[PDB]
């Protein structure tokens, strides 16, 4: 298990994500995705 | 579009029937999500690709903080991967069997965190079907977080039929072959209410059969340490008749829950 994802380096990192959390909707949310129905098709 | 090598994966967080669940962090934004890695072969074999599709339909176009967010998802020759919330207090379920019940505010604020999800997927035609401690997570905050939506239904204008859900969660109307609607959740709400206080679910039989009997009579028996306002929210959500069971709103506005709740909505970005 890489450092990040362990004891108070973890809750550290969680704990600024929830009181600084970024915009999921522009940052993630508006990026591309797979139609569904090419979910099970070609990559 | 994203691509596995866009994350670091940290550790497992759950072993799945389709693929494992891992805390992951997406390198440019050094933000800390789940992902859920399912094997496209195996999903072919066991024929849930519709299945999975309806699922993931649903979950990705609903925006609350009590329902687990799903931010994208993507796939590679193998695999389809779900990127999703991060819920650091992990499962309700266990949070429940390591202290046996809840006490009221803890019930209270789980409730009106429900309501409040529920009533967002309600005034959307999604019903969940599905309620029950071991499909909920808990953020950072303890808060609810609807996880599952594998029974879930966009229904906007056909009642339903399809038997769903978990046994000693299922509402007469399932149980008695009548068609359903969104009222089902109501049910199942004053279910998980009832097992959130005592810890056990209210109908627990060692059969199916007696289970079965026991919900379309309705054969709630309280134990005596539930205060009295607990006891007449679940009243009123496990009403035979789905017409008459509280409704969502009323839920979130039921004086028990008003005067027990500590419920806390999480920071918002941020312009
Ligand atoms: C998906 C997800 C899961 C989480 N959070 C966690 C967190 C967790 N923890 C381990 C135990 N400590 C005490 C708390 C953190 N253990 C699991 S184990 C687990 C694995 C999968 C699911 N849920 C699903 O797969 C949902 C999408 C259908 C829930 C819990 N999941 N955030 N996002």
């Amino acid at each position: 298990i890489p450092a990040w994802a362990s004891g108070n380096l973890l809750t550290q990192a969680i704990r600024q994500q929830y009181y600084k959390p970024i915009d999921v909707d522009r940052m993630y949310g508006t990026i591309d995705s797979p139609k569904l129905e090419e979910l099970f098709n070609k990559s | 579009k994203f691509t596995i090598d866009d994350f670091d994966i940290g550790r497992p967080l759950g072993k799945g029937k389709f693929g494992n669940v891992y805390l992951a962090r997406e390198k440019q934004n050094k933000f800390i999500m789940a992902l859920k890695v399912l094997f496209k072969s195996q999903l072919e074999k066991e024929g849930v690709e519709h299945q999975l599709r309806r699922e993931i339909e649903i979950q990705s176009h609903l925006r609350h903080p009590n329902i687990l967010r799903m931010y994208n998802y993507f796939h590679d020759r193998k695999r389809i991967y779900l990127m999703l919330e991060f819920a650091p207090r992990g499962e309700l379920y266990k949070e429940l069997q390591k202290h046996g019940r809840f006490d009221e505010q803890r019930s209270a604020t789980f409730m009106e965190e429900l309501a409040d999800a529920l009533h967002y997927c309600h005034e959307r035609k999604v019903i969940h079907r599905d309620i029950k401690p071991e499909n909920l997570l808990m953020g950072y905050k303890g808060e609810l977080k609807i996880a599952d939506f594998g029974w879930s239904v966009h229904a906007p204008s056909l009642r339903r039929r399809t038997m769903c859900g978990t046994l000693d969660y299922l509402p007469p109307e399932m149980i008695e072959g009548k068609t359903h609607d969104e009222k089902v959740d109501l049910w199942c709400a004053g279910v998980l209410c009832y097992e959130f206080l005592v810890g056990m679910p209210p109908f627990d039989s060692p059969s199916h059969t007696e289970t079965h009997r026991r919900i379309v009579n309705v054969d709630l028996k309280f134990p005596p340490f539930l205060s009295d306002g607990s006891k007449d929210l679940i009243s009123k959500l496990l009403r035979y008749h789905p017409p008459q069971r509280l409704p969502l709103k009323g839920v979130m506005e039921h004086p028990w829950v008003k005067a027990n709740s500590r419920r806390v909505l999480p920071p918002v970005y941020q312009s």
